[PDB]
């Protein structure tokens, strides 16, 4: 067994953590209070769900995770919420006044102020593990704190931990549900630094699970609750293989490895089927076929974008429920001869699987409807390249007029560091279209 | 009031279309750069599909499919044939092709030699053309080392392919012609053939003797207003419309050009555009698309009908801007933004049982 | 719990400092003793914001009263809410400042301003964290617009990380109370432009416009124009007060709104602005459309004369979160031009549950656009037809002004105007 | 179409299936950055006082 850190950082970060681990509580029979009657080697353990969990010796169960704030009251949720008992005060830090969405903010004035109490509350954690794999670190992109305090603490982590694995969950900027003008900036900023310290991100883009939400669960106006509910089914599809028994993607070094051939293009789109609402009184359950032909429809992704138009690296397929390998098989078969699936000529046509027969966990009263069988697919494709052109083309808008640019600068960030960043995804989008691309008549 | 872009300002056909837009009082037309548009006419190159469909509380429409090129490239073309089960290295309305790359450059030139030179040695006839999408450029020859060495000088991808040498003539004059038909393909994929088609004629006659002199050989209509001395001695143009043809093909050879023609060329659209719908369709897609298409076809003297090439972004017989343009408005925009007969357009769909 | 301290300088500003405190006691449920009587926690889950906790549960206003002359703030503590107010936050002298800038500025107020600052410091220490100060004064008098921006300057000395924020009260020929108004507005204006972060600026000949021509009433008095800019304030600040993701503090709200650091002039808006019909039901597109009115606007300027740079919408009372997305988008989605293209998605929507005393919903409208260039002009022309001639000018020069300081005043306004013209045409 | 590395366990199991084959800064440096940025904050904080001392 090797222990993981679960990091979370700012609001979106903090928010999104909660949701996960209440779910992973309810997954693993965990209690509020920390107790967990299935396991029977009170006091310690190298179970497979003691890679989230340590425990006391009075039976406590309590994440391996770190929450940070620049600003007390979302954490203070945290201390005062249901899962209180869970955490102790050592594992949520909190500063008094935020990054006011700013990247320079969070990063250069207030996060050097904080960074060293972050990683000595790492360092504790760190301390109790036989044998630490690495971070799973969760944040928004638009943020000043999840941006730019973020891309501070990444490179700390790679001096402070150089072999560690290090995973991205982040949250890409919706202005249907955005809280700043100035979030384009943000993204590409804590991208830049970030990139060559993270092995492996999930983007998540917040106009996709809006979408999904509205559409498959009826809700008119979704909230960050509906949001985060549905993120943490997808990112507990995401870490089951590092939770439970298993034999693909059992360590972070596996996801890079079956992932990401490319370091820098280590960007993976997820998929996620089906999403059901509860409120539906009548719903015929979905076959291994119709949620798998499901992960080839945009409508789908956590991301808005296009595959067909774009080059396979890598997919990866993880079912929950009672799912057989010979359905799995027989599905695929039948969506090839029907579907657009090209992968780069460097690499196999194929699909990793994994099944877990524990169906999708779904909270009491929650938005999501209990389904016999569910599927995440994880694939390094090429379209999700759409995303940092979307982000780039927001971007250039505003810095050719220096718009907003004064705040940065006035954190002591240099103007440079805008075109540098810009410079670095104006590469990884041609990174992108070298790996998947090829009037008056 | 629905609003819409122009990015394209050397499209006749959208010039038109945007011309009626404005022309209902019920679309405006945004500066080009504008983000918040219902509708996108798009330019020919690099068209940003990836920054489409993203605009909340705007349904978003653009005016070419992404990935449709594959139809519109000559070599794209004769991939897709080749390789598409539903079309296939046998298919019997596309003319033996060969994709080269030039040597300074998969590649098909050994397994053309290898059908070059079975021609050869059993009496057939062996006049094969070279040609590229590059081109305003065209080379027609009985030699492959006339054709292969000719495409060696240039540097872009070439096709070789079989010339068809019993071309259906047109009397007086015995001269050739080409049928371009335009084909609009709507957000739900019907596909929509264009009642009016034109034919593109030679004004000079046809000379199997002579491929040096290629005024005979290309019936281009920029290619007869330039190197052709007899421009409209037969037909204003070099353009022939349905009406004329029929009433030759009755005349002549006592057949309809439905009967003789129209059915394979409606057969041939739809096995093109039903063949790449996977790969196209936008169905389920966060924005919507539709594409004029102009289809080139070459009838030879059996009255069988050839494909010759799609085009992606076809100009308009200048007698059919007004009606076709309408057209495009009615089914393709208005469709999707309604505003506050007899069609013009023939729905291709067929569902035989098997 | 992020203080902001508030501060209200001269007759006009607080007469509506009065008003608006009135009105925001009233949406938190304090009465006139500070004592708390509402029946729903969404009031005091942000009540530190503007007030203190006293001795016994009493709230009191984190508020700073300064005048050169006792009259108004002796009707102030006399009036409604006035023993509200910390007795030791009234700051005031007794020789006026005679509708003069130079006396509020250099001779008059800089007797007094010490004695201000250190009313300041005192509420600034006791925070727990500190956002910054809002003003509320006019630019036609002498205290509130040259006392004023010099307790501005010495705050920004002492307080250089904190947001400055006023509501500043625009003079015009209309409603106006002495002709040396464009030279005071003119030297104000240049102090607010490198001084503050965010300025509301309000016309009063907007609000009189709005009083006489929509509101019907016949002869619209302080008191009316009053209101009106009270029930805007409260308005504006609905998201500094309630529990919210948007422009929830001072320094967020200046991200969002300030793409340049001089262009941080903003036109407010009101709805629904009603005649004594008045018991109709509101609906959102209605909300929506009178919000984005002109004539719902307070800085008198065209909207339609320029471009909005950056946007903020705030909602107010129980109604379809659905239906004011849909009804937001409609608008810019309808009007892009006058949206500038290069910032993309600058218009941002709030939506509160607890609306105005009286009405089931409203909406706030904070707009931060090129053609407040307009009302710059006004005050420039007004002040160059008399500086031409030097009228008035012994007035100034009297307290040991020059000629130069008004030739650079002028010189920076009409500076600010080129800088609003040249993003216009962007 | 071929299946490989099937592994089986009681709370699941996973597979491989094949359709085809094919064909930083050290902590001084950051340092330096956050200190280098420290200072450009506290000029301008400098200038701004100066101007105001003026
Ligand atoms: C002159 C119009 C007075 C009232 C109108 C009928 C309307 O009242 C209702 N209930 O719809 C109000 C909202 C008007 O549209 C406003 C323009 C009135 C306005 C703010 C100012 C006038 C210039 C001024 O004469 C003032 C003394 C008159 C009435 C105020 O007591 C109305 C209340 O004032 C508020 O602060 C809240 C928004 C809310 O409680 C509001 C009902
Ligand atoms: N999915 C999801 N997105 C969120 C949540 N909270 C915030 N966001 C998104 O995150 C972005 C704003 O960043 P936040 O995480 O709120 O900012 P922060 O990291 O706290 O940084 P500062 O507040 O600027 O110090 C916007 O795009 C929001 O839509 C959440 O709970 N779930
Ligand atoms: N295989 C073939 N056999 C006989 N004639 C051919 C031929 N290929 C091309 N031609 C002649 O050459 C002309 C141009 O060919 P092609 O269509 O491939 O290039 P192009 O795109 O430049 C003209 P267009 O697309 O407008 O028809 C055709 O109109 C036809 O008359
Ligand atoms: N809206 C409003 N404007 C006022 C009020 N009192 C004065 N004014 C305006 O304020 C300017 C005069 O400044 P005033 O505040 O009286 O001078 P001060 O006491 O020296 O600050 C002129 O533009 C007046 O029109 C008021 O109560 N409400
Ligand atoms: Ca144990
Ligand atoms: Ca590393
Ligand atoms: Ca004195
Ligand atoms: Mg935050
Ligand atoms: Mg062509
Ligand atoms: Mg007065």
């Amino acid at each position: 067994m090797r222990e993981c850190i679960s990091i979370h950082v700012g609001q979106a970060g903090v928010q999104i953590g909660n949701a996960c681990w209440e779910l992973y509580c309810l997954e693993h029979g965990i209690q509020p209070d920390g107790q967990m009657p299935s396991d029977k080697t009170i006091g310690g353990g190298d179970d497979s769900f003691n890679t989230f969990f340590s425990e006391t010796g009075a039976g406590k169960h309590v994440p391996r995770a770190v929450f940070v704030d620049l600003e007390p009251t979302v954490i203070d949720e945290v201390r005062t919420g249901t899962y209180r008992q869970l955490f102790h005060p050592e594992q949520l830090i909190t500063g008094k006044e935020d990054a006011a969405n700013n990247y320079a903010r969070g990063h250069y004035t207030i996060g050097k102020e904080i960074i060293d109490l972050v990683l000595d509350r790492i360092r504790k954690l760190a301390d109790q593990c036989t044998g630490l794999q690495g971070f799973l670190v969760f944040h928004s992109f638009g943020g000043g704190t999840g941006s730019g305090f973020t891309s501070l603490l990444m490179e700390r982590l790679s001096v402070d931990y150089g072999k560690k694995s290090k995973l991205e969950f982040s949250i890409y900027p919706a202005p249907q549900v955005s809280t700043a003008v100035v979030e384009p900036y943000n993204s590409i900023l804590t991208t830049h630094t970030t990139l060559e310290h993270s092995d492996c991100a999930f983007m998540v883009d917040n106009e996709a699970i809006y979408d999904i939400c509205r559409r498959n669960l009826d809700i008119e106006r979704p909230t960050y609750t509906n949001l985060n509910r549905l993120i943490s089914q997808i990112v507990s599809s995401i870490t089951a293989s590092l939770r439970f028994d298993g034999a693909l993607n059992v360590d972070l070094t596996e996801f890079q490895t079956n992932l990401v051939p490319y370091p820098r293009i280590h960007f993976p789109l997820a998929t996620y089927a089906p999403v059901i609402s509860a409120e539906k009184a009548y719903h015929e359950q979905l076959s291994v076929a119709e949620i798998t032909n499901a992960c080839f429809e945009p409508a789908n992704q956590m991301v808005k974008c296009d595959p067909r138009h774009g080059k396979y690296m890598a997919c990866c397929l993880l079912y929950r429920g009672d799912v057989v390998p010979k359905d799995v098989n027989a599905a695929i078969a039948t969506i090839k001869t029907k579907r657009s699936i090209q992968f780069v000529d460097w690499c196999p046509t194929g699909f990793k699987v994994g099944i877990n027969y524990q169906p999708p966990t779904v909270v009491p009263g929650g938005d999501l409807a209990k389904v016999q069988r569910a599927v995440c697919m994880l694939s390094n494709t090429t379209a999700i390249a759409e995303a940092w052109a979307r982000l780039d083309h927001k971007f250039d808008l505003m810095y050719a007029k220096r718009a907003f640019v004064h705040w940065y600068v006035g954190e002591g960030m240099e103007e440079g560091e805008f075109s540098e960043a810009r410079e670095d995804m104006a590469a990884l989008e041609k990174d992108y279209e070298e790996v998947g691309v090829d009037g008056e008549e | 009031m629905y609003t819409f872009v122009v990015r394209d300002e050397n499209s006749s056909v959208y010039a038109e279309v945007s011309r009626l837009l404005l022309a209902t009082g019920q679309w405006k037309r945004l500066r080009k750069d504008n983000p918040r548009f219902n509708l996108m006419l798009g330019e020919r190159n690099r068209l940003p599909f990836g920054r489409l469909g993203h605009e909340p509380g705007l349904v978003q429409l653009v005016n070419y499919y992404r990935g449709a090129d594959k139809l519109c490239r000559k070599a794209s073309l004769v991939k897709l044939i080749k390789t598409s089960p539903e079309l296939s290295e046998s298919c019997t309305w596309f003319p033996e092709s060969y994709v080269i790359y030039p040597t300074n450059l998969t590649d098909e030139r050994e397994v053309f030699l290898a059908a070059y030179n079975r021609r050869r040695e059993g009496r057939e006839g062996n006049v094969w053309i070279a040609k590229s999408s590059a081109g305003a450029g065209i080379l027609i020859s009985s030699e492959a080392s006339e054709l292969l060495d000719f495409i060696d000088e240039q540097g872009q991808v070439h096709v070789i392919q079989k010339y068809l040498e019993k071309p259906l003539l047109l009397e007086p004059g015995h001269r050739k012609f080409d049928i371009r038909s335009w084909v609009l393909v709507d957000h739900l994929y019907n596909i929509y053939l264009y009642r009016e088609g034109v034919l593109r004629t030679s004004s000079e006659p046809y000379n199997s003797a002579n491929f040096q002199d290629k005024t005979c050989h290309l019936t281009n209509h920029c290619i007869q207003k330039e190197y052709s001395k007899n421009y409209g001695r037969y037909e204003e143009g070099n353009e022939m419309f349905f009406e004329e043809f029929n009433q030759y093909l009755m005349d002549a050879l006592n057949t309809t050009l439905e009967n003789s023609i129209l059915l394979q060329i409606k057969h041939i659209i739809r096995s093109c555009l039903m063949c790449i719908e996977p790969a196209i369709s936008t169905k389920h897609l966060h924005y919507q698309s539709f594409q004029l298409f102009g289809f080139d076809f070459m009838v030879d003297e059996e009255l069988k009908v050839w494909l010759i090439e799609v085009n992606g972004a076809p100009a308009c017989a200048q007698k059919l801007y007004a009606e076709l343009c309408q057209g495009i408005v009615d089914v393709a925009i208005s469709s999707v933004f309604p505003l506050a007969p007899t069609s013009i357009f023939i729905k291709l769909h067929h569902h035989h049982h098997h | 719990m992020r203080e902001i301290v508030h501060i209200q300088a001269g007759q006009c500003g607080n007469q509506i400092g009065a008003k608006f405190w009135e009105v925001i006691s009233d949406e938190h449920g304090i009465d006139p003793t500070g004592s708390y009587h509402g029946d729903s926690d969404l009031q005091l889950e942000r009540i530190n914001v503007y007030y203190n906790e006293a001795t016994g549960n009493k709230y009191v206003p984190r508020a700073i009263l300064v005048d050169l002359e006792p009259g108004t703030m002796d009707s102030v503590r006399s009036g409604p809410f006035g023993q509200i107010f910390r007795p030791d936050n009234f700051v005031f002298g007794q020789s006026g400042a005679g509708n003069n800038w130079a006396k509020g500025h250099y001779t008059e107020g800089a007797e007094l301003v010490d004695s201000v600052l250190d009313v300041v410091r005192k509420e600034s220490e006791s925070c727990d964290c500190l956002q910054g100060f809002q003003l509320t004064h006019s630019l036609g008098g002498g205290t509130g617009s040259g006392m004023g921006t010099l307790l501005i300057s010495k705050i920004r000395e002492e307080y250089p990380d904190r947001i400055m924020n006023t509501f500043s009260v625009m003079p015009s020929p209309k409603v106006s109370d002495t002709v040396v108004e464009p030279y005071n507005a003119t030297l104000s204006v240049h102090q607010l432009v490198e001084n503050t972060d965010e300025t509301y600026c309000i016309d009063n000949e907007a609000l009189y416009d709005i009083c006489f021509r929509t509101l019907k009433l016949t002869t619209p008095t302080y008191g009316d124009l009053n209101h009106l800019v009270s029930a805007t304030m409260s308005g504006v600040t609905t998201c500094l007060r309630f529990p919210g993701q948007l422009n929830a503090d001072l320094r967020k709200l200046a991200v969002n709104m300030v793409p340049f650091p001089r262009l941080h002039f903003f036109m407010p808006g009101f709805a629904p602005l009603t005649s004594r019909q008045q018991y109709r039901a509101l609906t959102v597109p209605e909300l929506t459309q009178q919000m984005f009115d002109s004539k719902n606007m307070m800085a008198a300027c065209d909207p339609r004369h320029g471009r909005y740079l950056t946007v903020a919408a705030i909602f107010r009372g129980r109604m379809s979160m659905k239906e004011v997305d849909e009804q937001m988008l409609n608008v810019q989605n309808k009007n892009s031009s006058y949206f500038v293209e290069w910032i993309p998605n600058n218009v941002k929507t709030a939506v509160c549950d607890i609306p105005p005393r009286g009405l089931k919903m409203s909406a706030t409208f904070i707009g931060n656009s090129t053609a407040i260039q307009e009302l710059f002009k006004r005050i420039s022309e007004q002040f160059t037809a008399m500086f031409r001639r030097k009228a008035f000018l012994h007035w100034y020069t009297g307290e040991g002004m020059d000629e130069m300081e008004f030739t650079e005043a002028e010189s920076n306004m009409n500076d600010l105007v080129s800088e609003y013209q040249q993003y216009q045409d962007a | 179409m071929e299946v490989i590395e099937l592994n089986k366990c009681t709370s699941g199991q996973s597979f491989e299936v094949i359709l085809k084959p094919p064909s930083d800064p050290s902590l001084e440096e950051i340092q330096k950055k956050l200190e280098a940025a420290e200072e450009r904050r506290k000029y301008q904080e400098a200038e701004l006082l100066k101007h105001l001392a003026e």
